[PDB]
RNA sequence: GAUCGCCUGCCAGUGGAAGGCUUUCUGCGUUCAGUCAAUCUACGCAGAGUGAAUCGGUCCCUAAGGAACCCCCGAAAGGGC
RNA sequence: UCCAUGGAUCUCCGAUCGGGAAACCGUAUCCAAGCUCCGUGGCUAGUCUGCGCUCUUUGGACUUUGAAAACUUAGCGAACU
């Protein structure tokens, strides 16, 4: 059960390693043509679901460091954040089109 | 470009060192040191302490040596000086002696991938395009 | 090395910041009049679109 | 162009600290990038997490610097924030290795 | 922890401006500093710490003044208004 | 990973819109011709028929400011010795 009811949970979830395994692996970064062929407002949701795990992730980094000064766990923000550069870059692109006042405030409200 | 002519793998044959006369696998490829880790080959032996992992006593593994002073063994078994390249369009680019052209060992992956997970998305969530623009558009903003 | 002065450093008088909070007036008896115009409003959207989940799977096919 | 500034991808860095060593809390700590105000910080822990926010402040300290004579290294520059919930949440004892590795010392 | 002292309208108290700029605190340590043998700290490492419609700045004004324009004057700079 | 090309983003002072205690604090117009948007008048409601706005963007003209070592050519112009 994954549900992280209580807006506080959200900085955390799911208890890592639990009795016995490595549920350690934590798969791979979105990709160019994977991001290409989506639509905006569910481009848009898979921002704020990288942004919410940029936020878990450095909570837990910063947290770990600072009270037990170890942090086990390994890195997974650089594919976080360069995904995130990633959708900017596919709404750059898919930007520029003929009309202006379209393309225009289209930028806009990306940047 | 092609800074490397001695691969991953790929049987070579001993020049120079203290063990002069030897053939082995090349286990690891320092670019770094210019220097490459041979199986069996170049043995040395550490004193370690180590609390946790039981890091505890000499060990006898193996170190680098540079790569000037390793050459590829042959279907004649010795010199190759093989610089070579066979550019047709037809392979063999590599290891032409001076005849035999090996395109490597094929180990193709070093790290297993991860055949499951439930925290990832499932794969690609199977690529799907997601209606991004179908009719010449659809899928855009409001 | 202390480089450039900063307020944290400073005599009472002094005042950086940080570069972008506009949002008012600035009132003649040292007040501040914070319009309802001039405020960061979100276009942020409801449950998100649930089955892209936060990064995409190595499963090899 | 309803409302002049109007935000479609939000990217403050909030990371919250951790409860005050509790686990039913009225308020609790932030350590944003010192850029964030307390209309924003209100606006979006509103709008992103559904919070209920009420009293936003924010001491704003900077980063640990180290030297050595000229070898100077110094780190980010903190803006902690406080933030009042108006009844307060409540944290799992369990909810990751944090806060039961940190809670034992 | 306890007896004993010294200060109590400019060497010893209270809130602090100017100044310092982590020196405050928490754990670890004692290589360096301490006018010692230092387990101690204003010392090294590690971590945390400063919440303010009302305080103090911000801001409005002007004094002493420094300049802007125009103007006047001077080989150049620039000076004067 | 990496090379080459070409594209995306591209914080601030120096500084050049205003202030400034360098790295910080304050902020377009005019006019045409564009859908949307927001009431207005039509009473003749007829594409139900027409006016006048705005935020914006295009596309212009208004809206405007640049630095170096030595070299050169000049203006000044000294004492030590």
């Amino acid at each position: 059960i994954r549900t992280p009811t209580n807006p506080l949970e959200e900085f955390f979830e799911f208890d890592r390693s639990q009795d016995e395994d490595k549920p350690v692996v934590y798969g791979r970064g979105w990709k160019a043509s994977e991001l290409r062929l989506k639509s905006w407002d569910d481009l848009q949701k898979l921002w704020y679901v990288l942004l919410k795990e940029k936020n878990m992730l450095m909570t837990q980094r910063q947290m770990l460091q600072a009270q037990n000064m170890q942090f086990p766990n390994p890195e997974r923000i650089p594919k976080v954040r360069r995904s995130m550069c990633r959708i900017k870059h596919v709404l750059t692109e898919r930007a520029i089109e003929e009309p202006d006042s379209r393309r225009s405030a289209e930028m806009k409200r990306m940047v | 470009i092609r800074h490397w002519k001695i691969l991953r793998g790929d049987n070579v044959m001993i020049i120079r060192g203290k063990d002069k006369g030897e053939t082995g696998t090349i286990k690891r490829v320092i670019r770094s040191q210019n220097r490459v880790i041979v199986e069996g080959k170049n043995l040395i032996k550490k004193h370690i302490k180590g609390g946790p992992d039981h890091e505890g006593g000499i060990f006898t593994v193996e170190a680098p040596l540079h790569a000037s002073n390793v050459q590829v063994v042959d279907p004649v078994t010795g010199r190759p000086c093989k610089v070579g390249v066979k550019y047709l369009e037809d392979g063999t680019k590599v290891r032409v002696a001076r005849i035999i052209p090996r395109p490597e060992i094929l180990k193709i992956r070093a790290t297993p991938r991860p055949t499951t997970a439930g925290p990832k998305d499932t794969p690609m969530e199977f690529v799907w395009e997601q209606t991004y623009d179908a009719k010449t558009g659809k899928g855009m903003p409001d | 090395s202390l480089d450039i002065l900063s307020p944290k450093r400073a005599p009472r008088d002094f005042y950086k910041g940080k570069n972008c909070k506009p949002t008012g007036f600035h009132t003649r008896k040292g007040g501040y009049v914070v319009q309802p115009d001039k405020l960061p409003n979100y276009v942020v959207p409801d449950l998100t679109g649930f089955k892209l989940k936060p990064y995409v799977s190595q499963c090899p096919l | 162009r309803l409302g002049g500034r109007v935000v479609h991808f939000a990217n403050l860095p909030i990371k919250l600290l951790m409860p005050a060593k509790l686990t039913n809390i009225h308020e609790f700590a932030l350590k944003t990038i010192p850029s964030a105000s307390k209309i924003e910080i209100k606006r979006v822990l509103e709008s992103l997490y559904g919070f209920d926010v009420e009293k936003v402040n924010t001491l704003n300290m900077d980063g640990k610097k180290k030297k050595r004579g000229g070898l100077l290294i110094a780190k980010a520059d903190y803006k902690k924030a406080y933030v009042t919930l108006r009844s307060p949440l409540s944290i799992s004892r369990d909810l990751f290795p944090v806060k039961y590795i940190e809670e034992d010392r």
